[PDB]
């Protein structure tokens, strides 16, 4: 009951609370900040901000933050993306009012002291090497660099020349221009509404405005190659599609599930994947193919993604590109669109089961649109997508200027003009 | 409107205070372990193997 | 006197011995090898071959090569490029017959032992870091990677993932397929002719043929960007021009000296450089610009090269590109071609004064053409270049597909389509 | 025909089993020292000791 309450304050801050009667609680703070908003001089400042949550703030030292939260069994955690940051705290119900005053010190009055930032610079090299033991992590940072000239090409991790050089004055400047009132959303899941309101009137005192925005993202059709000694070739081939919150954006979501976008049966043959079955006709060696789809506030990337052996990376990308051509020239059955609308509606409802998946979704909607829509509204929009929109989305891909990124032994990978 | 994690494959990385830092929304290209031999990454900076499955209460 | 003798043996080996009466001698061996001839599996084998000259061979150990050559005051040295390798020995006149039997053991019967190759792998990291303390070394390896798909994009230095992994079996395979009789030239400068002939019949016993043919170089118009923390921006912008040994190749050489290709007066302002004077109209900050020109057996690259401050790298490349446009539409005076023919003829004669510059030139002509031409023949061909060929070379540059490579703080460098 | 040291450009590397390893067919971009504050990059290996002047004369 009381499905969500929703308030927009006078300084553009969005508060949204739901009162369950669960013994555990969760509180989030969601900000418009992320790699997008850094220029060519301060690259990597957002990776250091992500690591500096339990340093000394103006209201609690670094000993009292670590000891005060571990005393009641709580957690503190930061998740960011290219377009947003999210601070999230959790404990049991009667403990929630003390882990809420710590969270407003980490994000609203931090002190960046020299010897603590200097001791923290070695953590950037540890975190980047942990993330890059997966080959998907650097192929996707390269792909955003090969697809944009600015503002979405910046990586989530700090560049190697720049480790050791991020200064305390640069961290003070990122927060003073991007952590403002009209870019933030405070979402609570086991809390009442008037107490979350009385928490939020403790950072009204300044940073009440709009903040340094991000330059529009210009499409560059590039190609970045990366020869190394990995066993398999990871390759991605995209084009520019559609921003989030548009009528064409839902059709690329439906086209993603027609082609095949992940598994449903453990150890399965992906029988309803048109991409996977087209590749596997001629290729008999171990591979994996998928449909990639990313969506941001003013642009998005749609394309394919292959993983294959190095002597077969040309056969796999060529087979997975003729199948998208078959859809754009009209070969599209009617039951394939209906079976794909189910996976897009069912996966949206399984994503909102948990307390973290629910609080994720309410935080994205408060930053992007400024409202909340029930999951019955979202389920109707998916069913209004016609067969004339799945075809006009595979036409925009086939005739658009491409981009590429690859890794591995690249002696048989095609070039983006070939 | 909807999120990166719903209909899109960008990244999120996570840093904790008491749990192990992670980073992914698309990352796992599954259906690649039924075709054989994709081996788990060898670590020189150890990372979560079960991502806190211990202490279940 | 006896200006050069010149013999081509039955197995395609070219011997050329000139008899001066100087107290010192010099002997070279010039081979068609180099990065060009390595594929995607054995990258860096030619950098390791360059470092392995004083290892154990079948006729002298690694102690006797170092001690036998230092006993008489001699030298042993290797110089290579993307298209050739050159082994060169030198001593006084009466000592020349013992430093000549060492040279035929280093290059014609080496033994690659495991523990010596394994101890040598740390030298690859030392040599690459010594070369890369100059910013011009990596900007030019990047530029060949951004301009070709294969066979001329390979660097002269081994890639970082590959250090520690070059095996003794790969070194045995690079010499067995590329160090053959019909790709080699033996040039002596203080030796008689019939003794250099009797030296060369001591590797006829095998490797008497042609070797692994080289794949043709395919032009890719690419762009490689490299953000780092250097103070100045190094940038290069080229197009495909002409192979060496053609009528159009001499006209790009003349056009290089019209634009400005280096200094003549110590601390001079380059008064006869049309490139340098066009840039320096609006730019008042420290810079340097030049004309780049490279030439190989089946292709070549012509373009410009700038060094500038990071906030001025767009003004410098744009000014240095309008001036090449002014030449291709006809604005070309007659005395500017004649003043440029002098610098190309005078610099060719000053390059052949020393004993190493002379022996360099005779070795290149024996591999490329298979003959020797006097410097009076070369001086006539430069004077036969017309004003209708300097214009038809700046037209091929202006309308051709470009390539780029940059380094430094790249926040103001243009993209290759902009 | 000609080499690549004529038509400067192509860089070249040199190795000595007796003297210092080098690179330079064309990499000095002369007149680039005119730019002020071109502080000389201290060679770590400190090679080209006065172009190996030691024992040269």
């Amino acid at each position: 009951p009381q499905d969500l309450e929703f308030t927009r304050l006078p300084n553009g801050l969005v508060i949204a609370s739901l009162e369950n009667y669960a013994p555990a609680s969760r509180i989030g703070l969601f900000i418009k900040a992320g790699s997008r908003y850094e220029d060519s001089n301060n690259l990597g400042t957002s990776h250091l901000l992500r690591l500096a949550s339990s340093l000394t703030t103006k209201g609690a030292s670094s000993f009292k933050i670590t000891r005060g939260i571990e005393a009641v069994g709580g957690k503190l955690s930061v998740t960011s993306t290219r377009e947003s940051m999210a601070y999230t705290v959790e404990c049991l119900r009667d403990d929630i009012e003390i882990l809420m005053e710590f969270l407003l010190n980490v994000t609203a009055a931090p002190e960046f002291r020299r010897w603590e930032v200097a001791a923290l610079q070695s953590q950037l090299r540890i975190d980047k090497a942990v993330a890059f033991q997966n080959p998907q992590a650097q192929v996707l940072e390269n792909l955003h660099a090969a697809a944009y000239r600015n503002a979405l090409a910046n990586s989530l991790y700090c560049p190697d020349y720049r480790i050791g050089k991020v200064t305390p004055d640069q961290l003070h400047y990122y927060v003073q221009n991007h952590f403002t009132s009209a870019r933030m959303a405070l979402i609570g899941l086991g809390v009442s509404h008037p107490v979350l309101k009385q928490v939020a009137e403790r950072f009204l005192n300044m940073r009440g405005g709009l903040g340094l925005s991000g330059a529009k993202a210009k499409y560059r059709g590039g190609e970045i190659r990366d020869q190394n000694g990995d066993s398999l070739v990871h390759a991605a081939l995209v084009a520019e599609s559609a921003a989030t919150g548009s009528a064409e954006a839902n059709a690329f979501s439906v086209l993603q599930h027609v082609l095949g976008a992940g598994p449903h049966v453990k150890r399965g043959s992906n029988a309803t994947s048109s991409l996977y079955q087209a590749v596997a006709k001629g290729v008999h060696q171990p591979f994996d193919v998928s449909a990639f789809n990313a969506s941001y506030s003013d642009s998005g990337l749609f394309g394919i993604y292959t993983i294959s052996q190095a002597a077969s990376a040309g056969d796999v990308i060529k087979s997975a590109y003729d199948q998208v051509k078959a859809i754009a020239q009209g070969n599209l059955s009617n039951t394939d669109v209906q079976a794909a609308k189910n996976k897009l509606k069912a996966g949206y409802l399984m994503s909102v089961e948990s307390s973290e998946g629910f609080l994720d979704e309410v935080g994205s909607q408060a930053l992007v649109a400024g409202s909340y829509m029930q999951p019955s509204t979202v389920l109707q929009q998916i069913d209004s997508v016609a067969d004339a929109d799945v075809i006009n989305a595979a036409k925009k891909f086939v005739s658009g200027r491409k981009s590429m990124a690859a890794s591995g032994n690249l002696g048989h990978t095609p070039f983006v003009d070939e | 409107m909807l999120s990166v994690a719903s209909r899109s494959g960008p990244f999120a990385p996570v840093l904790s205070a008491t749990s192990r830092g992670v980073a992914g929304a698309l990352r796992p290209l599954v259906q690649a372990a039924l075709p054989a031999t994709s081996e788990s990454p060898v670590l020189d900076a150890k990372r979560s193997f079960l991502c806190r499955e211990s202490l279940s209460g």
